[PDB]
């Protein structure tokens, strides 16, 4: 029986990896930061309501210009909003009702979405002929599209319920690189700032870091007890945060190769749906199925403030690149912009 | 699962191989990074309302 | 009080209603009158490669109906030259070698039977069945088919839907009147009965029998039976809607005219024999053939009437004594002896002998005592006056044999046996059928109980479509086209809402009404039901996830859908027609059940603690 020898070999390596880490764990972030001043009470208010989706909002994403954002809804539409005014730039009725995610390309020239179609559809918002049209349907995944993010106009990374991720050449419409490893549905991904790596989070309760060029899983972070729903990179590219059904967020460091911090409180019992940092990394904003978004001191683990202005699950959020603003999208059908 | 346990072994071979840093250095850099970029974070350091689109900015381009 | 078609959007709902029942097929649509008329219309004007085939088809159908061989010899050659030789020489002939040879082989020998072109009918249908048909379904003419089919499937007849004129024929339970249907104007006879009198006589099974026998007999557009177009009930009456007959019964006319010539009896019997053939091909013995039950129209042509004693003998064969005593057969009188169609052929000969002589062959002028009438049937071989012709003699002796296995119509081949009798040797039965022989007599101008009567209402598709085609169909088509041309021209000047259903994953759409009645246009999608008022797009909806159930409920005597919502909330929907009810109910149930299964799989989309 050959499988005998390989499972114990996997344990001796499981332990070896724990050991190298246990050895690095000489202090804690909480101890190292215990001296610096608290952020104080963060009391942001809602500066905009975005009204126009007819049912649950499932996903949102900001344009690099810190002004336009796309949201994706149960109503079967993408809406591209101009936050500054509240005006709608486009209402995109989709071919499939079952959309779950959406992405805005860095250039502003395209947007992407997908869901239970198992397809990542790329919408061209600058057709020679002044129209908005599907310019590509990236078919390949054998499960539902759970997240997606452009690297550039010709490249995009997607996570799926088939447990995989992939990089696509949009013109070719093929998977250039596939990323296998996860054992549960993948829920989210975040591109590193250099876009040479990206992290994923899956229902196997773990996050993986991937090399975009090599197509290999470099490191794999555990600790969470239930599904990881959300993930994002700390602004320097050397760490990342996750939110989970276990009612905790966690911060993992790449180089130290382990968890530095847990954000929870005995009151908060609902699951986290979404996470993102302020421009400086100091704040970690996270959305809950309890209808609030909690603001955390990423360095001390203090709850610094609550954003409470939705009447159903907060399903998504995002912080502008310019750092001026936080967008929350909810099952109640509204997005709010907070500041 | 014949093959399945084999790539799992060699994947750990890769994972266990990278050289690491102490947490103190890791946390030190995060803390340092924040502190360097605190002045430029509008959710920490408020900007004049007249430059904030979501409060009192009037001209836009 | 006029027909108005639903709007074209009813297609969305109706096409699915029909698909669910396998009705969107060439055979099923093509063999319905209005379906046929709409399909020919599509081919003749809107599809070039269909034109010649339908043109050819209708030329054959005209050919089938030609009376004499010489007319047929002429028209066969016309058809061959136009639709065969010309196309062939034009390389435009999509038919088989076998087809070409069958006809040409027959035409060369001047053998021109009515069915010469049958193999071409088959191959025309083959050439129409496929792509042509699919193109038909894509077009506005199938949309118009749906608009008409909606109306049909929504008929609920009352008395208000008619116009009664004057009585005609009383009976035991009720009576017959003359009416006009407002819809179209078709003149019918309305036979009504009283449930109270029926209840007081316990004749529920009698009234029942007639409706069942009528449906078994009222397809085929037979000329020589009083057929049914509709049946319906009100709280107090049952209503048969029968073919109108103003001219009274032969019993009445026999009493005024007196006995008839052999020549004149021949006419009636001819028409009667075609009536009986019809019932016997549909496995029904009439059982009460007598001159009172034969009715005359305004021209003097005849139809067999009251079916209350008629019997279905396909499955189980009747033994009971039934009918009037001077016309029952030996079999019919005997204790517990099975019989079939044979009963009427005896009856027929009894009644023809009456027309000739003024009484039953087995009645020598008595009344209460049917016993003597019966015993003269079972022993007395009927004495005929020398006055009779021997042609007539053999016919009556044939028809009146007491052994079933001797008489005319009984051993071999039914009506064909009788038709071949010498008595009828001058007749051409194609002409008897087409009602071309001149009639001898032109009549002169001047609560718990009610569940037994469920499944009594009825409409005979074939009947209703015929009425429509021969009255309003043309004008209402042109009318309702005009409306839509106006609405099309209207919408483009109001910046037409380039349809909201196109190019997504909409399952179904159409009008319904709600309360929170408020009439809106609805679009059903896999995960939601959207709706809108006119002008805007949909700005309100229900999700499939929150729909707990879809029951059905009555509101002020009207059928509506009740949707139960998650939050203990309720939604009432009203539809325009019965098929819309059935189809919104089904698709809504299929949708919500299927969506709630999907969401449960998706951890991002389902509910959690
Ligand atoms: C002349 N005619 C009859 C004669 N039969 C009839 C008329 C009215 C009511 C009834 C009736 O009550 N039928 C049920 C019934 C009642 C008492 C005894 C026997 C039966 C039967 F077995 F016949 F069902 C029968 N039925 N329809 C017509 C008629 C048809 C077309 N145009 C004008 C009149």
């Amino acid at each position: 029986s050959e499988l005998d020898q390989l499972r114990q070999e996997a344990e001796q390596l499981k332990n070896q990896i724990r050991d190298a880490r246990k050895a690095c764990a000489d202090a804690t972030l909480s101890q190292i930061t215990n001296n610096i001043d608290p952020v104080g009470r963060i009391q942001m208010r809602t500066r905009r309501t975005l009204r126009g989706h007819l049912a649950k909002i499932y996903a949102m994403h900001w344009g690099t210009d810190s002004r336009l954002l796309v949201s994706a809804s149960q109503d079967g539409k993408l809406i591209i909003w101009d936050s500054y005014t509240t005006n709608k730039v486009h209402a995109i009725p989709l071919r499939s009702s079952w959309v779950m995610t959406c992405a805005y390309a860095p250039s502003g020239n395209y947007v992407a979405c997908g869901g239970l179609d198992n397809i990542c559809s790329i919408y061209n918002l600058k057709t020679r002929e002044g129209n908005v049209r599907v310019s590509r349907e990236l078919a390949g995944h054998t499960g539902y599209l759970s997240c997606c993010r452009f690297l550039d106009d010709n490249q995009i990374v997607t996570s799926s319920g088939d447990t995989t991720c992939a990089l696509w050449d949009i013109e070719t419409g093929q998977q250039t690189t596939t990323f296998t490893g996860h054992t549960g549905d993948v829920m989210s991904l975040s591109l590193a700032p250099d876009t040479r790596l990206f992290v994923s989070g899956a229902c196997d309760a773990s996050a993986k870091l991937w090399d975009v060029r090599e197509g290999m899983c470099r490191q794999t972070f555990t600790g969470h007890e239930s599904d990881i729903n959300a993930i994002c990179f700390f602004p320097n590219g050397n760490a990342f945060a996750t939110g989970s059904d276990d009612a905790t967020c966690r911060l993992f460091d790449l180089r130290a190769d382990q968890e530095l911090m847990t954000y929870s409180h005995d009151n908060i019992i609902c699951g986290i749906t979404s996470v993102s940092f302020s421009k400086s990394g100091r704040l970690l904003l996270a959305g809950y199925d309890d209808f609030n978004c909690n603001v955390w001191d990423a360095l001390k683990a203090d709850r610094a403030g609550v954003l409470a202005g939705h009447d159903n699950r907060v399903s998504c959020l995002g912080v502008t690149d310019d750092g001026m603003a936080v967008a929350t999208g909810s099952w109640d059908s509204f997005l709010k912009i907070w500041n | 699962s014949i093959a399945q346990a084999r790539k799992l072994v060699e994947q750990l071979k890769m994972e266990a191989n990278i050289d690491r840093i102490k947490v103190s250095k890791a946390a030190a850099d995060l803390m340092a990074y924040c502190e360097a970029h605190a002045k430029e974070d509008p959710l920490l350091t408020p900007v004049p309302a007249s430059e904030n689109p979501f409060r009192e900015k009037k001209f836009f381009c | 009080k006029k027909i108005l078609l639903p709007e074209p959007s009813i297609r969305s709902v109706m096409q699915k209603y029909l698909e669910d029942r396998g009705e969107v097929t060439f055979e099923k649509i093509f063999s319905q009158k209005l379906g046929y008329l709409l399909f020919r219309d599509f081919c003749l004007k809107h599809l070039e490669e269909a034109k010649p085939l339908v043109e050819f088809y209708e030329e054959i159908k005209k050919y089938e109906k030609l009376e004499t061989e010489e007319e047929r010899l002429v028209c066969s050659r016309e058809i061959f030259d136009t639709y065969i030789m010309k196309e062939l020489l034009a390389c435009s002939h999509p038919f088989s070698k076998s087809a070409i040879e069958h006809v040409q082989g027959h035409l060369v020998k001047k053998q021109v039977p009515p069915d010469l072109f049958q193999p071409y009918i088959e191959e025309i249908c083959q050439n129409l069945r496929g792509d042509v048909f699919q193109k038909f379904i894509e077009s506005d003419k199938f949309t118009r088919f749906c608009q008409w089919k909606n109306v049909e499937l929504n008929i609920h007849l009352t008395m208000n839907d008619f116009s009664v004129h004057r009585i005609i024929g009383r009976g035991g339970f009720g009576e017959v009147y003359g009416c006009r249907k407002a819809d179209t104007g078709k003149m019918y006879a309305m036979k009504c009965l009283d449930k109270k009198r029926i209840k007081m006589k316990q004749g529920e099974t009698l009234a029942l029998n007639e409706r069942i026998m009528l449906s078994l007999v009222s397809t085929g557009d037979c000329p020589f039976i009083v057929c049914m177009s509709y049946a319906f009930h009100t709280p107090d009456k049952l209503s048969f809607i029968l073919d109108l007959m103003n001219g009274g019964d032969l019993h009445y006319h026999l009493s005024q005219h007196g006995v008839f010539s052999e020549a004149d009896m021949r006419f009636y019997a001819a028409e009667i024999i075609l009536g009986l053939e019809h019932m016997h091909n549909r496995f029904v013995v009439y059982r009460d053939l007598k001159p009172a039950n034969i009715l005359l129209d305004e021209h003097g042509h005849v139809r067999i009437s009251d079916l209350g004693l008629a019997c279905d003998f396909s499955k189980k064969k009747p033994h009971a004594s039934v009918g009037t005593h001077g016309y029952m057969a030996p079999e019919v009188l005997q204790k517990g002896v099975a019989y079939d169609s044979s009963a009427d052929w005896f009856s027929l000969g009894c009644m023809l002998f009456k027309l000739l002589r003024g009484h039953s062959p087995f009645r020598q002028h008595k009344t209460k005592d049917k016993h003597e009438i019966d015993r003269m049937t079972l022993t007395m071989a009927v004495e005929l006056p020398d006055s009779f012709s021997p042609e007539l003699r053999s016919l009556l002796e044939g028809l009146l044999q007491r052994d079933v296995n001797r008489r005319l119509g009984c051993l071999g081949r039914g009506a064909q046996e009788v038709k071949e009798s010498p008595f009828f040797r001058s007749l051409d039965w194609q002409m008897v059928f087409l009602q071309k022989y001149p009639p001898p007599l032109i009549p002169p101008r001047g609560d718990s109980d009610q569940e037994l009567y469920r499944n009594f209402p009825l409409t005979i598709s074939e009947r209703w479509q015929q009425e429509v085609a021969e009255t309003v169909f043309d004008t209402i088509n042109a009318e309702t086209d005009r409306l839509e041309a106006r609405k099309k021209t209207k919408n483009k000047q109001l910046g037409h809402e380039e349809d909201y259903a196109l190019g997504k994953d909409c399952i179904m759409h159409g009008y319904m009404s709600k309360m929170g009645w408020q009439r809106r246009y609805f679009y059903l999608f896999p995960n939601r039901l959207e709706w809108r008022g006119e002008g805007e797009a949909p700005q309100s909806l229900l999700t499939m996830e929150e729909i707990q159930s879809v029951e059905e409920t009555q509101i002020k005597e009207r059928k509506c859908l009740l949707l139960k919502i998650r939050g203990g909330k309720q939604f009432v929907l009203q539809c325009d027609s019965d098929p819309e009810l059935v189809q919104w109910k089904k698709e809504l149930r299929d949708a919500y059940r299927e969506a709630q299964q999907l969401v449960q799989r998706v951890p991002k989309m389902k509910n959690k603690p």
